[PDB]
């Protein structure tokens, strides 16, 4: 990646890069606002838009999808990216667009789905789609949500909140939970999500914060792990990430803790 | 549109 970010070292990705693992032959669908494929630093292998007012998945009028695409490649430089536009320029989307993106990812044999998006109430139809994706063997990763805390209540957003989906919270460069990072027993792992520098539309770069930035560190880590263990199932990849995480404190705030892709890749 | 970028 052309923009330096602490987050790649923080999850111990350089150790795997040094071993020769960069996520070769792994298909990662970015279900987001698009990917600006004109970025000199991003190669997008294919895609689809399901946003009827925004018909080009290879442009990004929001900036999130391009940023997230860059983070996946910063962690897994050889991953194959797919731009699946399910959110419009305002970063908002309908359940149906998301389902269409999940179904496209199944039909096109994606290895990993990243969904840096959430709703507070969720959708039974989205649940059926993500569960189908996971049953078909896709690693499904989502942002845990930016809804902070609510006493003893879970604030994890949908679809992260569903058991089939890996819910990723955000830490800063000091491994402290970001104040915005959602919490609850559904939180699975943490990754870097504060002031992450990555690709922006119009050939730009810049820092963004959110569980949206934490999720692609884990999507990229899944790509690294599959490159070292191409025969592993999604269940095995998920188990590896959860079972080898660095514990950071109470699981309500931190889940299993910070992903350690060096440890997870065995 | 209840889903938002995170
Ligand atoms: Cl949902
Ligand atoms: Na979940």
């Amino acid at each position: 990646a052309k923009c330096v970010s602490y987050g790649v070292a923080q999850i111990k990705a350089p150790a795997l890069h040094s071993q020769g693992y960069t996520g070769s032959n792994v298909k990662v669908a970015i279900l987001d606002t698009g990917i600006d494929s004109s970025h000199p630093d991003l190669n997008v292998a294919g895609g689809a838009s399901f946003v009827p007012s925004e018909t080009n998945p290879f442009q990004d009028n929001s900036s999130g999808g391009t940023h997230i695409a860059g983070t996946v490649l910063a962690v897994a430089p050889s991953a194959s990216l797919y731009a699946v536009k399910v959110l419009g320029a305002d970063g908002k989307g309908q359940a149906s667009w998301i389902i269409n993106g999940i179904e496209w990812a199944i039909a096109n044999n994606m290895d990993v789905i990243n969904m840096s998006l959430g709703s507070p109430s969720g959708s039974a139809a989205v649940k059926a789609a993500v569960d189908k994706a996971v049953a078909s063997g896709v690693v499904v990763v989502a942002a845990a949500g930016n809804s902070g805390t609510s006493g003893s209540s879970s604030t994890v957003t949908y679809p992260a909140k569903y058991p089939s989906v890996i819910a990723v919270g955000a830490v800063d460069s000091s491994n402290q939970r970001a104040p915005f990072s959602s919490v609850g027993p559904e939180l699975d792992v943490m990754a870097p999500g504060v002031s992450i520098c990555s690709t922006l539309p119009g050939g730009k770069y810049g820092a963004l914060s959110g569980t949206s930035m934490a999720s692609p560190h884990v999507a990229g880590a899944a790509a690294l792990i599959l490159s070292k263990h191409p025969n592993w199932t999604n269940t095995q990849v998920r188990s590896s990430l959860e079972n080898t995480a660095t514990k950071l404190g109470d699981s309500f705030y931190y889940g299993k803790g910070l992903i350690n892709v060096e440890a997870a890749a065995q | 549109e209840e889903y938002s970028a995170m």
